[PDB]
């Protein structure tokens, strides 16, 4: 779920929510799928 | 190695504010609304009491560790540096 | 606040008071009002009770509380949703979203027609005479103590039967005392900071503490290890 | 304002006042005017009764109340598109865009014929008798006390009655007072101050709220989660 | 503290006070209030008598001890996990997490509802008459003694019965032995300062020493070797 | 300490104050009282005697000797280990490490149940009357007399029976004969300074000196050759 | 070579705080609440002790060895190459 | 003594610091979208 995206707050923290707002919740920024599509982008090249 | 630390005095949180609840406003909006005409002011205003008690600024509880940090830090640079030197095995012959 | 707030009746500093032979005109009329214009300057709200209790609104208004002096918060008494404060203009008014509050007298102006809402309010403690209730601590004593006396040897000093100097000691004691008071009511307990401490450090920000009755806001922030 | 305005009459300041005995010929007659003066000169607008009330603008003029003092907004009733300031110099005169008004006395010139206009407007809370009714708060209350004082002292001294100590010594107290009264009525209050805060952190700002009436100037400004 | 609190009887201090012929009218009764009243003023903790005592939660409130001035902490009898001060508005309001407490008079209120919590609270050491037992410190004690003549000559200086300038020789002197006694409760000790050096040195940082009751605040962080 | 604390009788004292005819009612009585308010006020740890005792704990408890005043150390008897102080709120109360102490009057709250501690504190060289003895070292000797004077003259001048310059004289004099004792007291002989030596220059740092008795505080660290 | 020491007084913790509770609190928040308003400060406030004991900032018990350091190690690099070159063994001929 | 003096006052609001700031938010994050497609400024010229 986080290289699609989704972000579970109840895995970072403890949890004191379910509503898709920054202000309560927390924005992913998709900073591990460029690292792994160079690894399976470099299998389809071999 | 501890950061560094403000000595801090809340006479001048408003009325009727907790200072749990003053702090948790300025954390986010970065602005602290005060109180420079509280009761416990009334001596520095009207020349009762000590001018400093309503200035001077906030006092630092502060130690120049990361210059003592930087210290020992170059003092192992250049032991091993030394020592390296000492045998034949430099750097650039270990890379 | 470090020490707790046990109550002690009004003549308590009638008691100190009049020790000083200047002072023994005075009478518990006397304390009443200085008193209350005291505790009103200084303003501090542990000397205040919190109270808490529910109304009805009829049509963007509800009637308030008798001995109330100032709203901690409003919410909505199904959802739990608290009120912030009114920046409308023409709020009930229609023509040819959030909800909000507004207090101005024994009136509560809301945003909603037909709901139920609980205030958290803070009054005064009351003796079973009827009349206001005062703390014990030597510091607020005592600072009340110097407001009786200086506005005391203000008036006389108007008159001229006070020397200009007993006057300024006067209030400059009381200067002094107001800034200890101040200090001594208002810097955090070990508790308290432990509270502070918990908003203070928090490496994912918490700014929706309002919405819950400031409720989480010392809540210790923990981070899951990876 | 933290506190809240709980009404009292005027001899309320009478009872305080008199305790002097260099003031006991003031009366209510002088504790009307120098109210009046002492709430203008400090231009608290929790003081004043917020009200809305609609009129018919005739040609480029509406009749106004009785009672404004001072215009919130105004806004067509119809559209409710708040009005704005006239700069223009030739309103209502023809030779051979975005409305606006003006108010003068009991005349409103806006910039449309024949319409219907919503105004949200200011005034004093009167009592049962056609009298001006203050906040009990004691800062407000000790703060009218020292001005009377204050103003009552100046007679006197320009009289020759009063020593000028007495006089510098009640207006050092006054303004100390009249600047904790001031800050006491306008610093906000915690709700007002979530007001603020969703007015203050906007990613996307918000100018807009003076089409409405400030109604969203106080709401949270949500972000949507990608 | 370097030295030790040796308890003597009140009266100690009218030993010394009445060798001064202008203070010979000073009694037990005024020795009692001036006391406290210094206690107060100078809030040192190391006078306080440490009491740890059990209590039961009704719901959500709970019965105070009698001779409680301050709390140190708060925590449950079963788990022993410290209580943090209660920023909730709402705790025992329902409508339609981690635990805490908040103290105003002879009630707690908790966010627990049935439960026995320990409270480590302050107290004053008594004699065996139901009076206050002062440390016999000789800087504690010149500084009560300089405390209760600072008092009592102003007293007389707004009688007019003592020249301005002994008063200012008084505050003086009172004001400097303030600093020292201050000074002298507060620096620690060297078995406090291995508290605090242990503290303070800590290469993984120790922030969680609430929950326990401060018992590891002060052990040494050591460090295996590798 | 660069000198001897060679130790003589009070009335020395008394026979270098009456050699002023102003000081001529002074006793023997007077000089106690001053001697011991001097001596705590200074706090020299030179002018007190080392001891150590030995003392058994009950349960977390233990009785304390009767002339201590301050405590160097306390350590376990058996293992030699040294005690911190006690940041604990809850020490001996269950529920449903590293050792540590603490003191208030006639009584020490330690951490542990059953064992025999020892406590290197300080006390009061007496004398065969049993009386407080004070070292000969005359700038002690001169500043004690100061001090007896200064007090003595701001009595008289509170009376008025001295003029203010004489008390400015005197307050002046024992400020500086009071920097010039703790400085005498204080600044380490060659001994102690080779000791600080030794303490402070070390390539390897020593930071377990509480562990033993300060022990090798001052121990040369040396460094073998290679 | 120890480092700089802050010369610390504890005239304005607050009341009721004991010296290692109040130190553990601004070690976490890098905030010390600090009490202006004390017993022990009112001389410096109604002016009858020097009004210095509230301010000037604490003092710093500093000595420079850290170019007393510097000035032995730029020394020890000087003979090393003085040596070097007396006998004709320069840093790139044991390179 | 200041009605023939003081100098000539300025009404200065300092809005160059903050369109700047702006300015080097809009580098960074059309610079951070660039990593997270693997898609470089080199990429594009």
């Amino acid at each position: 779920d986080l290289l699609n995206g989704r972000l579970h707050m109840s895995d970072l923290e403890l949890v004191l929510i379910k509503a898709a707002y920054i202000p309560d919740r927390l924005q992913h920024y998709p900073i591990m799928n460029s690292k792994l599509n160079v690894l399976r982008g470099e299998e389809s090249k071999r | 190695n501890w950061g560094s630390i403000l000595e801090l005095d809340l006479s001048k949180v408003p009325k009727g504010w907790d200072v749990g609840k003053w702090m948790y406003y300025a954390r986010v909006n970065h602005i602290a609304v005060i109180d420079s005409f509280k009761e416990g002011t009334i001596g520095a205003s009207t020349g009762k009491l000590a001018g400093a008690l309503n200035n001077a600024g906030k006092g630092m509880i502060e130690t120049n560790i990361g210059n003592y940090i930087q210290q020992q830090i170059n003092l192992l640079e250049f032991i091993k540096m030394e020592m390296a030197d000492v045998a034949g095995i430099s750097k650039q012959r270990e890379g | 606040m470090v020490n707790n707030i046990n109550w002690v009746k009004l003549p308590v500093i009638l008691d100190r008071l009049l020790r000083h032979p200047l002072l023994t005109d005075l009478n518990l009329e006397t304390a009443i009002q200085y008193t209350l214009d005291f505790i009103s300057a200084m303003g501090l709200p542990n000397v205040y009770v919190d109270k808490i209790e529910t109304i009805d609104i009829k049509e963007y208004r509800g009637e308030l509380p008798c001995d109330l002096i100032s709203i901690n918060q409003v919410r909505l008494h199904k959802n739990g949703i608290a009120l912030r404060a009114m920046t409308d203009n023409f709020n009930a008014y229609p023509t040819h979203g959030e909800p909000s509050f507004k207090t101005q007298g024994r009136v509560i102006f809301t945003s909603i027609k037909h709901e139920k809402v609980d205030i958290s309010y803070k009054a005064i403690m009351l003796d079973d005479e009827g009349l206001p209730l005062i703390p014990d601590n030597p510091i607020f004593l005592k600072t009340l103590e110097l407001y009786i006396k200086k506005e005391w040897f203000t008036i006389l000093f108007d008159m001229g039967k006070i020397s200009p100097a007993v006057l300024n000691n006067t209030q400059q004691e009381y200067a002094f005392k107001a800034g200890q008071c101040n200090n001594e009511f208002v810097i955090p307990s070990v508790s308290e900071m432990e509270a502070i401490t918990n908003m203070w450090n928090q490496l994912i920000p918490r700014v929706t503490e309002f919405r819950r009755g400031f409720k989480n806001l010392g809540d210790k922030e923990y981070i899951r290890v990876h």
